[PDB]
């Protein structure tokens, strides 16, 4: 039988090694790279349709 | 310019030619503004 007090460790491990300190960082750099598109993306629809007209 | 379109151009009114002289320097900025956004088109496509 694998011992119940290291089933607990085993998992309390792994708890502490988690990427979702780095994660959520990582993809708040994507979403704010994202939003940089996108806030270009409006000054050329602004730009095409001034053209356009 | 405008006035000044109508003031250079005062005896033209028999004139024809008058509203060339008119359509002239709208043909010329309606070509300047394209080049101007197909720079911008050139622009953005490096960058897209």
């Amino acid at each position: 039988a694998q011992g119940l007090q290291p089933q607990i460790s085993s998992k309390k491990k792994l708890m502490d090694d988690n990427n979702l300190s780095t994660t959520i960082k990582d993809l708040q750099s994507k979403i704010d790279e994202k939003n940089k598109e996108i806030d270009q993306f409006q000054k050329d629809y602004n730009k095409y349709v001034g053209l356009a007209f | 310019k405008d006035i000044d379109g109508l003031d250079f151009t005062q005896p033209k009114k028999e004139a024809i030619k008058q509203a060339i002289k008119q359509g002239a320097e709208i043909a010329r900025k309606i070509l300047g503004k394209v080049s101007e956004g197909l720079k911008y088109i050139d622009l953005a496509d490096a960058r897209m």
